[PDB]
């Protein structure tokens, strides 16, 4: 399986090798949306 | 007149993975334990596996049966291998969408195994519940069967809600272009999307009906995946979620006691605000679903 991706763009999994940016859910930050 | 009962369970690459043979005894156990057939009716277990997954549910069963309440029970196994086989035609322009991540792997497709199990099984298997493995029954697996009748007319499966929020992020896109959509939205009035632990797969009324034959062409599939800018990772799932958005008239809606989901992981990933209205689940609990590998209670 893969971990879901926690960005709103892009592919299910995170780090979809397709994707650059990462706009995260409200409240959070970071590359994948840790913070 | 013998009446058979068919419950079928994925149970693969079970081999050296204790937690996965610890939730099947889980399953298994109450499973048996609480249920209760009448003398003329048989109980027929179906698993998917591999060689050395058939040998450890054996074993496995051996321990649990014959059943403390005396009924038939039957054990069949089907191979892994076999059926990622018949479902690769069907099934392959759908995985692009559904499966972790991209393209197309034979490894992926025996994910999708409930959306052309009409197709798979014998016709002489009118009906076959699918269940989870990572479940614990709280009541006699008899019952579920009577749901079946409630189906109204045109519906092919049945199916709990999903009790995160995890569809109000995959349909962002289309809920952002959308705002006034029920699509992702929790119950009792929105369209939260499905969860596959426990599906109640009619095969005749699959096989017979027009609709559902329809959405599984690749042209259809394609075209509701663009529609709802969807992808996701979760198999069959993801394709029951996306279509029922579009046709809910096929799908039988289960009370959210009969596939009572624990994970909470989508809470503490942008959704603590509204993750309760999707997780609320009250009434007499049927099945506890420990998804993500969350802790049962007891
Ligand atoms: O290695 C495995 C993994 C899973 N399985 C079977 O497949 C089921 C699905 O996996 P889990 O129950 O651990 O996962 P979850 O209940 O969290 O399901 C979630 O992730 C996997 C997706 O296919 C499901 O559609 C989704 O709800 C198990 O209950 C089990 O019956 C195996 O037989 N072997
Ligand atoms: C996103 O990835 C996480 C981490 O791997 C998974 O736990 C999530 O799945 C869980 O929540 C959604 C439910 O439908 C699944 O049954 C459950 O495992 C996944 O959405
Ligand atoms: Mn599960």
């Amino acid at each position: 399986q893969c971990e879901s991706n926690p960005c709103l763009n892009g592919g299910s999994c995170k780090d979809d090798i397709n994707s650059y940016e990462c706009w995260c859910p409200f409240g959070f930050e970071g590359k994948n949306c840790e913070l | 007149v013998p009446v058979d009962y068919h419950l079928l369970m994925m149970f693969t690459k079970a081999e050296h993975n204790a937690p996965l043979q610890a939730k099947a005894r889980v399953a298994l156990s109450s499973l048996l334990r609480l249920a209760k057939f009448e003398a003329h009716e048989v109980l027929n277990l179906h698993f998917v596996s591999e060689e050395a997954s058939r040998e450890v549910a054996k074993a496995l069963l051996r321990e649990l049966l014959p059943p403390a309440a005396g009924f038939k029970c039957k054990v069949i196994f089907h191979d892994v291998a076999v059926l990622t086989d018949k479902l690769f035609p069907v099934v392959e322009a759908m995985q692009k969408y559904f499966s972790a991540g991209s393209g197309t792997y034979y490894s992926d497709s025996i994910f999708f195994l409930s959306v052309a199990m009409h197709q798979i099984m014998p016709k002489e298997i009118p009906r076959i519940i699918q269940l989870d493995l990572d479940l614990k029954y709280k009541t006699n697996i008899r019952e579920l069967f009577e749901e079946f009748d409630n189906f109204l007319p045109g519906a092919v499966i049945g199916i709990a809600r999903e009790m995160q929020p995890v569809y109000r992020h995959t349909f962002w896109q289309f809920r952002h272009e959308n705002p006034k959509t029920r699509v992702g939205d929790p119950p009792p009035e929105g369209l939260p999307g499905f969860n596959s632990g426990v599906m109640l797969l009619n095969l005749e009324a699959m096989r017979q009906s027009p609709l559902y034959s329809h959405l599984l062409e690749p042209s259809w599939v394609q075209q509701l995946a663009d529609k709802y800018h969807f992808r996701g990772h979760l198999g069959d799932q993801d394709f029951f979620t996306m279509i029922g958005m579009e046709h809910p008239e096929l799908f039988h809606v289960l009370d959210c006691t009969w596939n009572r989901q624990l994970c909470t992981w989508w809470r503490d990933h942008g959704y603590s605000d509204v993750f309760q209205a999707y997780f609320r689940c009250e009434g007499h609990v049927k099945i506890y679903h420990g998804n993500c590998n969350t802790p049962i209670p007891e």
